[PDB]
């Protein structure tokens, strides 16, 4: 496998997948543990949990990654406001790639969910998420997605051009510029076959966006009603 | 402000 060098330095910055998906699996089942049978959470309340916790671990990635710690505190907390629930749905969606089988959802904790029940016991909403999430995941099978790809678009999507009032914004172009390039030549390098790999990785980031945005969405529905497990930092990137 | 306090908390520590 034919790596060029600067996708050697993002995966250096890559924490341990299994390791990160037990961590969180025994922290919710002490939480549980503790709690009484009169305050135990709901399912729901379980899957927030654990969706702040992979939060906590995505931040912390963030935070140590070459480019990104040379930003100043300001700069940091603009890119990751604007890209929080892209970077949870392409984590969702890449581990679905690596450790899920068709037909059910593998959760962080690597606890599995057969599709049937969440298309019977769940609302139109989330079944018109799992569904958009479905198709993604069904795409970056068929094209054999890697992990020297996925953290190419990690960091697309962390520098997004998006974000205004940058004080470094050059970064940001030049994340793009260099992570693009390397994206390329890796692809054209290593799957040859697939004439078409890095175009067709691309066309993924707007659906990651706008599967994100109606995740939001969601979830902001089920804030107002104060539903969501609180005084995280889930709740704080959905409140802003 | 309204920014995170959690979120800057963690990227203020060293
Ligand atoms: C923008 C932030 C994105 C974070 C993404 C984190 C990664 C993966 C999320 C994995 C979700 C799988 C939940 C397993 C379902 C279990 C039982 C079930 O059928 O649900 C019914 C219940 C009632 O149905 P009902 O429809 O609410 O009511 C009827 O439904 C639930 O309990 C759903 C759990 C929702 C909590 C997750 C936290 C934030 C929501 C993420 C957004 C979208 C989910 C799509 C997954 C890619």
């Amino acid at each position: 496998a034919s790596i060029p060098h600067l996708i050697l330095e993002l995966l250096k910055c890559e924490p341990d997948e299994p390791q990160v998906q037990a961590k969180i699996m025994a922290y919710l089942q002490q939480e549980q543990a503790n709690r009484s049978k009169h305050e135990k959470l709901s399912t729901f309340g379980l899957m927030c949990k654990m969706a702040d916790q992979t939060l906590f671990s995505i931040v912390e990635w963030a935070r140590s990654s070459i480019f990104f710690r040379e930003l100043k505190v300001d700069d940091q907390m603009k890119l990751l406001q604007n890209c929080w629930s892209e970077l949870l749905i392409l984590d969702h969606i890449y581990r679905q790639v690596v450790h899920g089988k068709e037909g059910s959802i593998f959760l962080v904790t690597g606890q599995q969910v057969d599709y049937s029940i969440i298309a019977s016991q769940a609302g139109a909403t989330l079944n018109n998420l799992m569904s958009h999430a479905q198709e993604l995941v069904a795409k970056l099978r068929s094209l054999q997605f890697d992990q020297r790809e996925f953290v190419c678009l990690k960091f697309l999507v962390l520098f997004s051009l998006d974000v205004k009032n940058l004080e470094n914004f050059q970064l940001v172009e030049g994340v793009q510029e260099q992570v693009n390039a390397a994206l390329l030549d890796y692809t054209m390098c290593n799957y040859p076959q697939q004439t078409e790999k890095f175009g067709q990785l691309l066309l993924r980031l707007p659906e990651i966006r706008a599967i994100s945005m109606q995740a939001e969405e969601y979830l902001y529905y089920k804030h107002l009603n104060g539903d969501v497990p609180y005084n995280n930092l889930l709740i704080e990137m959905l409140h802003a | 402000a309204s920014r995170p306090a959690i979120l800057y908390a963690l990227l203020s520590s060293s």
